[PDB]
């Protein structure tokens, strides 16, 4: 457009221009609407979709198949399963809830048993039988041993200049 | 006679459409609360621009 | 520990991070940085000073920038390691040389003692804890009215198996008959809620 | 995709987890070009056809606007001596659109045409016609010996 | 008049006061831009077959605020206080 | 995308600077990974999911101002609703991207899971005392638990049993006062706003440094590439990479430095949750 | 406290580190950095803008 070069999708804009502007924009010089020099009409501009990809795999040792997550993109222009963190390809949807190993995001995570994706389960549910005239006392006991590891130091390295 | 020009003399600096934004600009403006001179065919100076009101 | 692996992930992660950072630093020495060659020996043995100095300046500034970045990352990592070491020393001081009354600090349960063991670049704590089990639930009462006087337990709790009343400690179940050597009296019982005749 | 993952990790074995390999952008096609609505020829020719020029202490100026300016027709001419064109480039001048053009004309001896350039001193460049420090469109000097000799 | 270009702005609004300039804010929409190139140092009004206030502009930095529809609602003069 | 906006020659030229991009991506990825462990260590301390019974015989205390309400958008309580309304949204659908190359990822734990964790912790604390941290839950009447808790500071247990109504009324009045204070004043939550302000301002500073000449002839790459020939345009392509690289490096360093303190605060909050809610 | 020296070490190291950092910052103003001269006024007063 008259020396203005760019890429995107042109749509019929709704914002109203005063009769003396040539092109609109927004914060930090992002050209948002332009009038064409022939039909005088106003069209708004926005870039088409783009974004990263991720691969979910159970490990080469176990299986040789993967699933692909396209981040932050509507899978209408890329079983396809629509998440809130993008959209997933190669993983079926199950309506059961388990504890999962590979997190994806927005409460959705996938695992291997193939390559199913579900909503992570918070934990086992139970209701304590509360009452105002009863208590519960243990009768037996157990002795348990637990381990924990803490780092304290790393290697000492020196690098010269010359 | 002299008069105070409270908030008069603000124009559109450029031919760009903006909305819902605060924009900091630097240009030739009439200072706020400036001192305008009432007049009543005298030749007048034209320093770097003239704001010419009327009634 | 002998069978299952990947139980020492923290130390392995630290070593991996350090080695990866060092390898990335040493890998930057082969970059052109806009000069004509990546090695000083060929540049010096192929040109005269007037523009050889420009080439050397480019290479020097690139290498210096890489070195500065590496040093900054090392400083951040060292600060994190210092924080972890301080936490480990605190845990040793409270849990090995004494007994900890602060919950969930050492183990999951009631702490008894701990044993330290060495590690390639860290320390391993073994905590011994006491955990109750085999629960059973009875009927309780807050106080007992005898001859118009309210009796409360010194230490323990009132329980009933269905016909008789006993005083038992909180964390274990051993019943004792109610005498005047384990209960104390406090006034009359007309405002207490839950009194029982016995 | 597993091959891409192995490339990213630079190893033949990958463990359990999620990895980030690359990114994808939609490829655009069918380019469009929109230009203004006038096709008048431009008087660029008259400036070089000017029979008379001026002296350096009073140099002639013309403002050019509302044209369809063609520079390939002037560039391909082999009658010019020096055409060192600063600013942008000669060959791409046909792909740009400007707002105004300033044409400046005079005549000077052959030993001073090297001095029409920013960032330098002398007599004529400092006391007759000084170019600014940013740039000029560009300077065109051509031989004309019969006209004033 | 800036670097060979002569610019004229304008506005027209009704007021209720009869003494001096009223209190309020309204932006000025450009009308005429001319590529003349000559300079001006003095000027003089002309009559037909009243009063007029004259003020002088100075270089300054302002902070303008735009509304939803793209019309300036208010401004702040940075070098005042 | 940030340094060489959707171009080809600039990407080729950037390859000569070695590998000054795996470091930035790896640092950002590490920060993003630890930002989930920070939340996981705090709330995820309960094993099961307890729930309060329909019985509401707590001796006089009313917890209805903090217990979850089923007729709520996210099954939150009154205090949580006020806190949400007193803190200043792209969560409707997938709309998180930018032309510059910056994106915001969604958190692993949605707010409903956090609310469920808090409700489970509160219900366990109310209905089982401190016994649900060591092993399994042991039900015990609330009045008896409070009488046990007075005994831990020196005061004997006959003080509560004879002054129960006064204590219950005082607790209810204190809860009401806290409700009124939170509803009226909104400047109490000053610690949670500083982080948001700092992050937003740093991101704005990063974005606002793309329209800078840095010594070149233009601040946009396309016009330089569409006006200069390519045996000379490479001189002006440089002096633009060397500034956009320094800006990114500064942003990454500042992000690491200010994420360390967030990690420290998360550790402190985890400790407080461990030895002040579960025990005494 | 009043007899043995080097008892309040940590504060002394903090002060020394701050002083050394400030000194080495103010000391870098005299470096050439690959230019003709480290003084800006003279190098402006001896050459043309280009
Ligand atoms: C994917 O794209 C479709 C097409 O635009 C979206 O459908 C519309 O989405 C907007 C908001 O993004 C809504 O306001 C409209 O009501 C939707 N219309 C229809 C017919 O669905 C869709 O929401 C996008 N996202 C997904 C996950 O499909
Ligand atoms: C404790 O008393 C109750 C009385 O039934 C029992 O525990 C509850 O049992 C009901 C089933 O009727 C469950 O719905 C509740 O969830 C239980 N409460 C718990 C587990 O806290 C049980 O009979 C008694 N406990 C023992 C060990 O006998
Ligand atoms: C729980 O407390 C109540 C009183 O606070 C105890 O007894 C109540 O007695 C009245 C008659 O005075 C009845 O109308 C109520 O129905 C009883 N309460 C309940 C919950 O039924 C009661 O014994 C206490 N213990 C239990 C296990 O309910
Ligand atoms: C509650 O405990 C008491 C005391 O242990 C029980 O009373 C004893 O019951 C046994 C049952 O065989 C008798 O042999 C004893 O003689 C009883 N003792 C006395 C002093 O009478 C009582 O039976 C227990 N109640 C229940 C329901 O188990
Ligand atoms: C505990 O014993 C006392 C005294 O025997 C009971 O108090 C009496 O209750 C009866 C019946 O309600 C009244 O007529 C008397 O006036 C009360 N006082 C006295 C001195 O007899 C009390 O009700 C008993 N408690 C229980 C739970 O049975
Ligand atoms: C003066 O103008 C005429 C016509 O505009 C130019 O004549 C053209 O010259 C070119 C170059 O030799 C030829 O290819 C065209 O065929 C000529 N056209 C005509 C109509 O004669 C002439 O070059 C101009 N002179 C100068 C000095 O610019
Ligand atoms: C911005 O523009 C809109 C639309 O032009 C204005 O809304 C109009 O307001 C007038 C007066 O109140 C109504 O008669 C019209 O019906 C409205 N149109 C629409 C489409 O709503 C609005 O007043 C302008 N100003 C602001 C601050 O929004
Ligand atoms: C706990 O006490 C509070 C304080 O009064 C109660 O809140 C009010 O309860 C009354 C009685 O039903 C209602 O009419 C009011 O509308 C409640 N206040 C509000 C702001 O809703 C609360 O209901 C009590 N809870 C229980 C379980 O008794
Ligand atoms: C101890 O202090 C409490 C409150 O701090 C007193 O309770 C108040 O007493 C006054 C006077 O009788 C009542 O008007 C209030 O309604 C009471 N407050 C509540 C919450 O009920 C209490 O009286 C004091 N103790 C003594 C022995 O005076
Ligand atoms: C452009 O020119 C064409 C042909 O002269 C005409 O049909 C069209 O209306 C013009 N566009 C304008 C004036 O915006
Ligand atoms: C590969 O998987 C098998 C079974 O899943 C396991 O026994 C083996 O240890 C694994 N190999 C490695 C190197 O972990
Ligand atoms: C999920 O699967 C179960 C299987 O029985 C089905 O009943 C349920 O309707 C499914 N949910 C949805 C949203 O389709
Ligand atoms: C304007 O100028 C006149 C004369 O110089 C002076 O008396 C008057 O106070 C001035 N008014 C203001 C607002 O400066």
């Amino acid at each position: 457009f008259n020396g203005l070069t760019g890429t995107g999708v042109l749509t019929e804009s709704n914002k109203k221009f005063l009769p003396f502007q040539q092109f609109g924009r927004d914060i930090d010089d992002t050209t948002d609407a332009v009038r064409d020099p022939q039909t005088l009409e106003i069209l708004d501009i926005t870039p088409c979709s783009f974004g990263g990809v991720s691969v979910i795999t159970p490990g080469t040792n176990t299986s040789n198949q993967v699933a692909v997550l396209y981040q932050g993109v509507n899978c209408t222009e890329v079983n396809v399963f629509q998440t809130r963190a993008g959209c997933l390809i190669g993983a079926e949807h199950v309506n059961n809830s388990y504890e999962c190993d590979i997190p994806i995001g927005a409460g959705i995570c996938a695992s291997y048993q193939s390559i199913i994706a579900y909503t992570m389960s918070l934990g086992a549910e139970n209701s304590v039988a509360y009452s105002n005239n009863s208590i519960a006392i243990p009768i037996n006991f157990t002795i348990s041993v637990t381990t924990e590891i803490l780092p304290v130091s790393m290697t000492k390295t020196s690098v010269d200049c010359t | 006679a002299y008069t105070n020009s409270f908030t008069r003399g603000v124009y559109y600096p450029d031919k760009v459409f903006r909305s819902s934004v605060l924009h900091s600009t630097q240009d030739l403006f009439l200072p706020f609360f400036s001192n305008v001179t009432w007049f009543h065919n005298p030749v007048l100076p034209f320093n770097d621009g003239v704001y010419f009101a009327s009634t | 520990l002998s069978s299952t692996a990947s139980a020492l992930g923290k130390l392995q992660d630290v070593v991996n991070q350090n080695a990866q950072a060092l390898n990335t630093l040493v890998k930057q020495l082969s970059s052109n940085f806009g000069a004509i060659s990546s090695v000083l020996n060929d540049i010096l043995a192929r040109l005269d000073p007037p523009e050889a100095e420009v080439q050397i300046d480019r290479l020097i500034t690139g290498r210096l920038q890489s070195l500065q970045t590496y040093v900054t990352q090392q400083l951040i990592r060292a600060a994190e390691i210092r924080a972890s070491a301080n936490l480990a020393a605190t845990k040793m001081s409270e849990c090995v040389l004494g007994q900890s009354k602060r919950v969930d600090f050492c183990g999951k349960g009631y702490h008894l003692m701990s044993f330290p063991q060495s590690a390639p670049h860290g320390v391993v704590f073994l905590h011994v804890t006491y955990v109750p089990a085999q629960e059973k639930n009875f009927t309780t009462a807050p106080a007992i009215c005898h001859d118009g006087k309210a009796h409360f337990p010194r230490e323990g709790v009132f329980v009933s198996n269905g016909t008789h009343w006993f005083v038992t400690q909180r964390n274990f179940y051993e019943p004792q008959i109610i005498t005047t050597h384990n209960t104390f009296v406090s006034g009359n019982c007309d405002v207490v809620i839950g009194i029982v005749n016995n | 995709p597993l091959s891409e993952t192995k490339c990213t990790l630079k190893s033949f074995t990958v463990e359990k987890g999620i990895y980030q390999t690359s990114n994808f952008r939609v490829q655009p096609t069918e380019s469009i070009v929109r230009f203004p609505n006038i096709t008048n020829l431009c008087p660029f020719g008259e400036v070089f056809n000017a029979t008379r020029f001026a002296s350096v202490y009073a140099w002639n100026r013309k403002r050019i606007s509302n044209c369809v300016a063609d520079y390939s027709v002037l560039y391909n001419s082999a009658s010019f001596s020096t055409f060192k064109c600063y600013g942008v480039s000669p060959t791409k001048l046909n792909d740009l659109c400007f707002t105004n053009v300033y044409a400046d004309s005079f005549v000077i001896r052959g030993d001073e045409v090297r001095q029409i350039a920013p960032g330098q001193t002398g007599k004529i460049a400092d006391y007759n016609y000084k170019l600014p420090d940013d740039f000029t469109g560009c300077v065109i000097a051509w031989n004309s010996n019969n006209l004033d000799s | 008049n800036i670097d060979g270009y002569f610019k004229i702005y304008s506005k027209h609004t009704p007021i209720n006061l009869v003494r001096d300039l009223p209190q309020g804010f309204s932006a000025l929409e450009p009308l005429v831009d001319l590529p003349i190139g000559i300079n001006i140092t003095r000027f003089q009004t002309l009559l037909a077959l009243a009063a007029y206030y004259v003020g002088y502009l100075q270089p300054r930095t302002f902070l303008l605020k735009y509304n939803e529809n793209g019309t300036i609602t208010d401004a702040v003069d940075c070098a005042l206080d | 995308m940030y340094i060489c906006g959707d171009s080809t020659e600039c990407s080729n030229l950037l390859l000569q600077y070695g590998s000054f991009c795996t470091q930035l991506n790896r640092a950002l990825t590490g920060i993003a990974v630890e930002q989930d462990k920070n939340t996981q260590e705090v709330f995820a301390q309960v094993k099961q999911i307890y729930k309060t019974p329909p019985i509401k015989d707590f001796g006089g205390f009313n917890f209805s101002q903090i217990l979850p309400d089923p007729s709520k958008p996210s099954k939150r309580s009154f205090i949580e609703d006020l806190l949400f309304n007193k803190v200043t949204a792209a969560r409707d659908l997938i709309c998180a991207q930018k032309f510059n190359g910056l994106t915001v990822l969604p958190p692993l734990l949605t707010d409903e899971m956090i609310a469920q964790y808090t409700s489970a912790l509160l219900a366990g604390t109310i209905t089982s005392g401190w016994t649900f941290g060591a092993g399994a839950a042991l039900q015990i009447p609330f009045a008896m638990q409070m009488a046990y808790r007075f005994n831990g500071i020196g005061v004997t247990q006959n003080v509560l049993y004879e002054n129960q109504k006064l204590i219950a009324n005082q607790f209810n009045s204190a809860i009401g006062k806290i409700q009124d204070s939170l509803s009226s004043t909104a400047s109490a939550l000053g610690k949670l706003q500083d982080v948001v302000n700092q992050n937003a301002q740093a991101l704005n500073t990063l974005v606002k440094q793309l329209s800078s000449n840095f010594g070149a002839i233009s601040s946009v790459l396309n016009d330089i590439l569409a006006r200069l020939d390519p045996p000379e345009a490479e001189v002006q392509i440089d002096r633009l990479i060397t500034g956009r690289l320094q800006s990114l490096q500064t942003y990454v360093t500042q992000q690491l430095i200010r994420a360390a303190e967030i990690r420290a605060s998360a550790n402190l909050a985890a400790t407080k949750m461990s030895e002040c809610v579960l025990g005494q």
